[PDB]
């Protein structure tokens, strides 16, 4: 694992001993090439997970992670060279020493093999992005979204740490191989009720769940285009694959302390996606169909069942991928109309052709078009669902129904229609702006015809 | 009722720019200056596509079991089967109500 | 092109319904001013028009004919 | 589309547009011509019996029973012009529509084509810009020190002028633009 | 091999040809309607075989 | 004479059927006056923006901004808890909760009721 | 239907219900009823892939006129003979049944008024 | 293909031809700069139905408050041919 | 502007003109029987289609 | 093919166009009245009804109501 660790330290005095104008091809060349070699990750085992050393090791859950953490950084790099030009050359250079130390911890995080370095990195990924949100935002709101953003997850992160502390003092180990391997259920008491709410709610709070969600409308909002794309391809993972990783020995507590966890979910996603329908603000709508479709995985996890697993991780995967593809399509038009109002600029499609071509393939995976790994996800969520109980087919198909209404909706807005008069500062699209958007969309095509290389440990 | 002075008046003017206007945007006879088999079809449309999928469906997909399920062929009385040779009887002395 | 309009002055609602229109609101005591701007609806080839089961019987006699024909031609030769 | 409204309509435009909408509605009534021709002389008719009436109270409640009939007896499905708003073809061509200013972000070997267009399209920048000072000194000149009291615009009241506020106006893209 | 699966196959794999040429130098012409309909004319004909063979 | 027509929230009142176009007073007339000069003021204040050769960018909208704040930024300064407030907030988002609880609930607890006592047919459950 | 105005507005004890047809035994009144005669025995019929509703007493004139069909391919106006053969036996069977419904009908009819003149032979 | 090019003299022959059918005016008198109210004493019901006759004649709606203005057979061609784009 | 004198549309309809015409015949007598027929039927019911039809 | 607008008059028309028109009449009518001599009994059946009071108490095996 060091083969991908190292690189990606060696990546700050490359940049910080680059020239004025050169920064930007080095820091790119070099993370593609890092991301090329983290692909040699996806070589995963059936019975046992790849076991490097002592500190770090590789399942099937934790290598798509690790990929698309690695692919996220040179889309960074591009999407955010355009609003930092006029920008000092050290202040550029502090901005990708902030992207390098979050992907570098992000990859610490999802190998760790012990409970509280994992606890470590998770909170240490904290400071690159409260900094980026609340030195490079653009508006007066950046500083309190980052307030929101930096008390939401401690409050719930802070008691994990006390759990965590205190399951060393009783089994003498937080390795994740001996935690699985000398589990032993937990027992219906209080004592227990509150280490299971310790165990859950830091990584509830980070998918985010409904009731504990309203950081995230102000942090993805206020942040810029690359700290909104981390928050929201990968930054949202974590949790997911905290629970994932801890749900082990909450066994068979879980049976019955996730009825509220799960009522929550189930109606937030309906209420999430109808807020959607009424948004004035495009960056806005996009956060909050990213906590709808966080809600299905959260479900997912919590009945536990292998389909259930699987569906979770092939969502997480989709979504992080059509949430960072989106947030770069509202970014372009944002660039060029300086304002989020969804209906200042319309009729696009019109006056940007690819462009339209763009936001419709965005849009259409972010429905859950099959064969999309979109739908996969869903589809094996919504299927574990029904076989957990039949009247969820009632909230989940409802959710479907008004997941494309919001879609099409921001679609029909933006895209169609006629023009706005009084604009007449829309230039043709930059090849970088397209270059992007074509690769966030080719490897979610492509991963469709390998769907079983992001399923999951539990393929 | 009726046009005022005033607006007939604009309403000439912005006649004539407008006419003159549309008349300015027609093409001169250069304008586009542009800068510096007989069954061909049925041979890379239909035989190309039908030879690779007979050789993919002959050689690899029949490679694996059960890829290729066919329904059973129907026997009727009196039919000669083409592997065993062997012949069905008739089907037991109609009534013959004719 | 080069096609220019036809002389106004042959519209008359002469042998139309617009006469029967004429004359109703003569009864009345009124008078239709925009009758002949419609004369043209009855004046060429729309003069005449088929009804609907002339519509529906448009090719009847052509058929009907080969049919017979055909018919009488496969009688005689099944006589071998 | 192209007439400033008014603050109101008066008495004569409310029933000029109601016996418009009236005849509409009974040619949608009354399919054939014939039948159309006839009933719409009765309706001429009809409007005609109180031409001359004086009293604008009984006018007024006459009119508003003839609006009450007409909501009555109105075509649920009236026809409409095809290019009229309630049309099969009211914004069909509005997505072919480009404004003129993108013509300005084309590239020089795009621009390298119709290079005849180009030079008038410079001609005709030159001249709007030669011409925004005294359109803009113009406004400020013949509009009332409150403010204008009417959407309506002045002509061009001297000889080597244009009409204030022309440039949109003049290039509308088209109706049938492709 | 019988050539019932191979047709059946072809008449769809053949419907795909002139969606793969959309980038290339026939979707900018003003030939390829035409193009597109002589290739379902094709696929009309090839697929009328397997239905003969299921009505034999 | 007729049937009268009835106005409704989706189905409004139309411009011919309101007395309030036909019973008019001087000071009507004032307010419509008035109406039309701030919108032929706002007019000519837009046209001036838009025709301008010199100016490139978006023409920016008071009323938009307005909306917009009003919609997302200005709710909560004007809040106050009420009865009205307090019920509506207290139903909306905590009855559909536990009724959705209340019917899970009784629908795993009679599922697990026919599980325990071997009667679902369970055959060929193999996924799940 | 006229059975139905007779049933759902006279009396509907009078006449059989389809569901449950028939209920007098099938040797109530005949002396001697013979079994009714197959042809094709299973082995074909299972052969011939015919469906489960196709498997009637009429289901060898059916495995003919397929036979003549899969034989006779180009010329599909040949199949005539064999399909009239089919279509009258189909057709008597279908008199078979309305035969069996008019036979439960008036067996129905005369039970009641027998047992009714019964009684009134009873009243004193 | 589709309609040819109506051009300026098309709609003012059109709309002299539409004038001429009427009954009210006199084809003698009638001219392409004659008022409707001043030169043929016609009312405004009459003027309204020579607004629908010329809506039926070239199949396009006028607006009432555009309907309204127009008092001469010049003014409606030139109307017309301001709305379908016509520069000859 | 009354111009049908394409040979595209007329190509285009004639066919579909002589599949309707034609098809229902064609088709109906080279599938398989699927079914049982109604042999047996009144004749106010055999008919009932058509004068329901030209009623 | 050329042909011109007319303005109040019947538009131009070809014999190609009428004969075709005709002819796939003419076709119609021909196959519905070949179809009809030939297989009259798809439209007036081929079967009687029976009727069911012309069948006698044996044939449907009757007790003569004392038995
Ligand atoms: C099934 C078809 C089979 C096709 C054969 C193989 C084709 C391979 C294509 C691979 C994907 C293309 C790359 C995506 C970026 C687009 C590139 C671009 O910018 O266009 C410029 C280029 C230049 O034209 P232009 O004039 O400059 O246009 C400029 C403007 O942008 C104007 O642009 P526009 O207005 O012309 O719009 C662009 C166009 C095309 O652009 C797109 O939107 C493409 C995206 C379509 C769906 C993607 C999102 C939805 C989620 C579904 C996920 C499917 C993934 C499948 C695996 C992909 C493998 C990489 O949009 C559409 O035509 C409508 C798209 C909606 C399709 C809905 C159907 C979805 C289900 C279909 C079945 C899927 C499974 C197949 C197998 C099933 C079992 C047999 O245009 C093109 O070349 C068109 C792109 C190719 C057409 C793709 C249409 C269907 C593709 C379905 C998936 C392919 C599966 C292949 C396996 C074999 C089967
Ligand atoms: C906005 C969203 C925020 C996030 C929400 C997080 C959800 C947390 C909910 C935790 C799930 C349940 C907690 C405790 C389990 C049982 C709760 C109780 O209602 O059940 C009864 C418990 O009995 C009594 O009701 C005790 C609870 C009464 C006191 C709790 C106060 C409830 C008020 C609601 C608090 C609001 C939650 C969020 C606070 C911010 C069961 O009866 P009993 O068989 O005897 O106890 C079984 C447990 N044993 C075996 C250990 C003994
Ligand atoms: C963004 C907001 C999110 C908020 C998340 C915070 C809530 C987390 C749940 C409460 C944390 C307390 C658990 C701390 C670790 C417990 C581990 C444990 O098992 O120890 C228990 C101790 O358990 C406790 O003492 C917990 C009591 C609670 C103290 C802090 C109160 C905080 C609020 C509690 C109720 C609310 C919880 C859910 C609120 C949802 C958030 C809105 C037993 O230890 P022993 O000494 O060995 O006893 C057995 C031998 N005789
Ligand atoms: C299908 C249809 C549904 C039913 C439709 C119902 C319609 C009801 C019809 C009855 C209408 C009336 O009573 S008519 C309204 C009754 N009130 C008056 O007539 C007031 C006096 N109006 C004038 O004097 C004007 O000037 C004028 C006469 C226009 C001359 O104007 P011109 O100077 O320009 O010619």
């Amino acid at each position: 694992m060091l083969k991908i660790i190292i690189p990606t330290t060696m990546l700050l005095p490359m940049t910080w001993m680059s020239k004025h104008n050169m920064i930007w091809i080095n820091a790119t060349v070099h993370s593609l090439l890092i991301s090329l070699i983290s692909l040699s990750l996806l070589n995963q085992l059936g019975e046992n997970s790849l076991n490097f050393s002592l500190t770090f090791f590789s399942d099937s859950l934790s290598a798509p992670l690790l990929v698309l953490t690695t692919w996220l950084l040179p889309l960074m790099l591009m999407a955010s060279q355009s609003h930092l030009s006029k920008e000092t050359t050290t202040r550029k250079k502090l901005y990708i020493t902030m992207l390098i130390l979050l992907q570098l911890f992000l990859i610490m995080t999802f190998t760790a093999t012990e409970l509280i370095l994992f606890y470590i990195l998770f909170e240490a990924t904290l400071v690159p992005t409260l900094i980026i949100i609340t030195r490079w935002g653009n508006q007066t709101e950046r500083l309190n979204a980052g307030l929101y953003f930096l008390f939401y997850t401690l409050a719930g992160s802070l008691p994990l740490l006390v759990a965590l502390v205190y399951i060393q003092n009783t089994t003498g180990s937080l390795n994740f191989l001996i935690i699985h391997y000398w589990s032993h259920p937990l027992s219906n008491s209080w004592s227990n009720i509150f280490m299971w709410l310790a165990c859950i709610m830091a990584f509830m709070v980070k998918m985010p769940l409904y009731g504990l969600h309203l950081w995230l409308p102000k942090a993805h909002v206020e942040a810029p285009i690359a700290g909104s794309m981390v928050l929201a391809a990968v930054l949202l993972k974590l949790g997911g694959y905290g629970m994932m990783r801890i749900t082990t020995i909450l066994n068979p507590l879980t049976n019955y302390m996730a009825y509220p966890f799960l009522m929550l979910s189930m109606w937030g996603m309906i209420m999430t996606s109808s807020i959607c329908l009424r948004q004035t603000d495009l960056k806005s709508l996009i956060a909050y169909s990213s906590v709808s479709h966080m809600a299905l995985v959260i479900v997912a996890i919590m009945i536990q069942t292998p389909w259930s697993f699987m569906g979770a991780t092939a969502l997480m995967i989709a979504h992080g991928l059509t949430s960072s593809m989106l947030f770069c399509l509202a970014n372009t038009n944002y660039e060029r109309v300086h304002s989020r109002t969804m209906i200042l600029a319309r009729g696009l499609q019109t006056l940007l052709p690819l462009m339209a071509t763009w936001w419709l393939v965005a849009s259409l995976t972010n429905l859950a078009l099959p064969p999309s790994i979109n739908l996969i996800g869903e589809l094996f969520i919504i299927t574990a669902s029904f076989s957990w109980s039949n009247i969820t087919i009632i909230l989940m198909g409802m959710n479907m129904m008004i997941t494309a209404l919001y879609s099409l909706y921001m679609l029909i807005t933006t895209q169609r229609g006629k023009y706005t008069h009084h604009i007449n500062n829309i230039k043709p699209s930059f090849t970088r702006e397209n270059a992007l958007m074509a690769l966030h969309i080719l490897p979610l095509l492509l991963l469709t015809l390998n769907p079983k290389m992001i399923l999951g440990p539990l393929y | 009722s009726g046009y005022t002075p005033d607006e007939k008046l604009r309403l000439q003017q912005l006649r004539e720019l407008r006419r003159r206007w549309l008349k300015d945007q027609e093409l001169s006879p250069r304008e586009p200056v542009l800068p510096p088999r007989h069954s061909i079809f049925a041979v890379t449309h239909v035989l190309i596509p039908v030879w690779i999928i007979h050789y993919y469906l002959k050689y690899h997909v029949t490679a694996k079991p059960y890829t290729v399920v066919e329904r059973k062929p129907r026997i009727f009385p009196g039919d000669t089967i083409l592997e065993t040779g062997e012949v069905i009887p008739l089907m037991k002395e109609f009534p013959d109500q004719h | 092109s080069k096609m220019e309009l036809p002389d106004y002055k042959q519209w008359k609602i002469e042998g139309t319904p617009l006469e029967t229109v004429q004359e109703k609101l003569a009864a009345r005591g009124l008078r239709d001013p925009w009758g002949r701007n419609e004369a043209w609806r009855y004046s060429g080839g729309f003069a005449n028009n088929v009804s609907f089961v002339g519509a529906l019987l448009k090719g009847f006699k052509w058929g009907f004919a080969a049919f017979v024909v055909a018919v009488g031609a496969e009688y005689y030769l099944e006589s071998q | 589309a192209f007439s400033a409204p008014a603050a109101y309509l008066t008495h004569q435009q409310k029933v000029l547009r109601l016996y418009k909408r009236a005849l509409r509605h009974l040619e949608s009534w009354c399919v054939h011509r014939d039948k159309y021709r006839y009933f719409a002389c009765l309706m001429r008719a009809r409007f005609d019996e109180h031409k001359n009436e004086k009293d604008m109270v009984k006018a007024t409640q006459l009119l508003r029973q003839a609006e009450e009939e007409f909501w009555y007896g109105q075509h649920p499905q009236p026809y409409i012009f095809p290019e009229s708003p309630g049309g099969t073809s009211y914004e069909r061509y509005e997505c072919y529509k480009v404004p003129e200013w993108c013509l300005d972000d084309w590239h020089p070997s795009e621009k390298a084509m119709y290079p005849d267009y180009f030079a008038k399209r410079e001609q005709w920048k030159r001249l709007r810009r030669e011409s925004w000072e005294r359109e803009v000194k113009q406004l400020q000149e013949e509009t009332p020190p409150g403010g204008p009291r009417t959407e309506a615009l002045p002509p061009a009241r001297k000889e080597g002028d244009l009409p204030p506020l022309w440039w949109h106006i003049v290039t509308r893209p088209r109706e049938r633009p492709m | 091999m019988n050539p019932f699966a191979s047709l059946t196959l072809t008449t769809l794999t053949i419907l795909t040809i002139p969606i793969m040429m959309s980038n290339s130098n026939i979707y900018k012409t003003n030939l390829y309607p035409n193009y597109v309909k002589t290739t379902v004319s094709y696929a009309f004909t090839l697929s009328l075989v397997p239905l003969l063979m299921f009505m034999h | 004479s007729f049937p009268k027509y009835k106005p409704s929230r989706l189905a409004t009142l139309p411009a011919t059927l309101d007395p309030a176009e036909y019973d008019i007073s001087p000071e009507t007339r004032k307010a419509q006056a008035e109406r039309l000069a701030i919108r032929s003021r706002l007019k000519r204040e837009y046209l001036l923006q838009y025709n301008d050769p010199n100016r490139l960018g978006v023409i920016e909208d008071p009323a938009l901004i307005r909306w917009t704040y009003a919609r997302s930024a200005n709710i909560y300064p004007n809040f106050r808890p009420t009865p009205k407030t307090s019920l509506l907030g207290a139903l909306f988002g905590i009855g559909p909760l536990f009724f959705w609880y209340y019917v899970f609930k009784t629908d795993r607890d009679k599922k697990e009721k026919l599980i325990q006592e071997g009667k679902l047919d369970q055959t060929f459950n193999i996924s799940y | 239907g006229a059975h139905l105005a007779r049933r759902y507005l006279g009396d509907a004890s009078k006449e059989p219900d389809p569901l449950r047809m028939p209920t007098f035994p099938p040797d109530y009144g005949f002396p001697e009823r013979k079994e009714r005669e197959m042809v094709a025995t299973q082995q074909e019929m299972n052969d011939a892939q015919l469906m489960l509703q196709q498997r009637d007493y009429c289901a060898h004139y059916l495995i003919q006129l397929l036979k003549c069909k899969r034989d006779s391919f180009p010329n599909f106006l040949a199949c005539k003979h064999e399909q009239h053969d089919w279509d009258y036996c189909e057709h008597l069977d279908y008199v078979k049944r309305m035969k069996e419904f008019e036979r439960e009908r008036r067996l129905l009819q005369r039970k009641k008024r027998r047992e009714q003149r019964e009684a009134e032979m009873a009243r004193g | 293909s589709d309609a040819p090019p109506l051009t300026l003299e098309a709609i003012k022959d059109r709309v002299l031809y539409v004038l001429k059918l009427y009954d009210k005016i006199d084809p003698e008198k009638l001219s392409v700069n004659s008022h409707f109210m001043k030169d043929l004493g016609l009312d405004s019901l009459d003027q309204v139905e020579i607004i629908m006759a010329m809506e039926d004649e070239f199949g396009f709606e006028i607006p009432d408050i555009d309907a309204e203005k127009l008092m001469c057979p010049q003014e409606i061609v030139d109307y017309i041919a301001d709305k379908k784009d016509v520069y000859e | 502007l009354i111009n049908e004198n394409n040979p595209l549309l007329i190509n285009s309809i004639k066919r579909l003109l002589i599949g309707s015409i034609f098809a229902g015949f064609i088709i109906s007598n080279n599938i398989p029987p699927m079914t049982v027929p109604n042999t047996t039927m009144p004749l106010y019911m055999k008919m009932t289609a058509l004068i329901v039809t030209i009623m | 093919v050329h042909i011109e607008p007319r303005y109040r008059q019947f538009p131009q028309l070809t014999r190609s166009q009428l004969i075709q028109a005709e002819f796939f009449s003419a076709t119609m009518w021909f196959w519905i009245l070949w179809r009809f001599w030939h297989d009259s009994d798809a439209v007036l059946g081929h079967f009687p009804y029976p009727d069911p009071s012309q069948w006698t108490d044996e044939e449907l095996g009757i007790l003569p109501d004392d038995e």
